[PDB]
């Protein structure tokens, strides 16, 4: 036996997140392509007037490249609570996790 | 007969011979596995239960080879559940963006990390050898 050498200078978000529903994963958004989802909602972009719109992607690759790059300052649209409560979007979110 | 020191040195020579034998066996088993399989030399994300690893066969030695995490061992993407699509997708991201830092079971991993991978459990090298 023995312990695998581990270089912790290299960051990996998966090290600490123990709840699998808290991890972002890319899923087919049946209506419009692919979205980045977790229990917190969808990764979002600025809406019409300082609001929040679901960020959509045309390929799983673009969604994955966005999801696992270090980009931060990203807003989250959560359809399960107000403001902007969409019951069907919330139900979809719950069904894909 | 021999002093405790001479017997200890005999055992380190024995470890060398055993590791060499194991590496050669696994090389030959790799050729036998890669006989009729395309994409054998191309990285694939493999589920080891607790983690994902992006691995392939080395083209020179036919030994298992993984995307490496820095200067340590293979990059093992920790799963938080039996089904973890996020960890698998991060492994795909590794294949796309981090595939030029690699590590190979055997003498390479021995030189680089001080163990060959084949005589410790659990370890991706040993787990493949049991398959």
């Amino acid at each position: 036996g023995g312990t695998p050498a581990l270089d912790r200078r290299v960051q990996d978000v998966n090290d600490t997140i123990s709840d699998v529903k808290q991890k972002w994963r890319c899923v087919v958004y049946p209506g419009n392509g692919f979205v980045s989802a977790s229990i917190f909602g969808f990764q979002a972009e600025v809406g019409p007037n300082n609001t929040r719109s679901i960020r959509k992607f045309n390929t799983m690759r673009q969604c994955i490249d966005f999801t696992f790059s270090d980009v931060i300052n990203i807003d989250i649209y959560n359809p399960c609570i107000a403001p902007n409560i969409n019951n069907t979007e919330c139900q979809f979110l719950k069904s894909v996790l | 007969e021999l002093t405790r020191y001479m017997r200890i040195k005999n055992t380190v020579n024995d470890w060398k011979s055993l590791t060499d034998s194991k590496t050669k066996l696994e090389s030959d088993r790799g050729r036998l596995l890669a006989a009729g399989k395309d994409d054998i030399f191309e990285f694939k994300c493999v589920d080891f239960g607790a983690y994902f690893i992006a691995m392939r066969l080395d083209k020179k030695t036919y030994l298992p080879q993984a995307i490496r995490r820095g200067t340590g061992d293979a990059w093992m993407v920790k799963k938080a559940a039996k089904v973890d699509p996020s960890a698998q997708q991060f492994c795909q991201y590794l294949i796309k963006h981090k595939s030029n830092n690699v590590i190979t079971c055997g003498n390479e991993m021995l030189n680089e990390l001080g163990y060959s991978g084949y005589f410790m459990s659990p370890h991706w090298c040993s787990d493949l050898s049991n398959m």
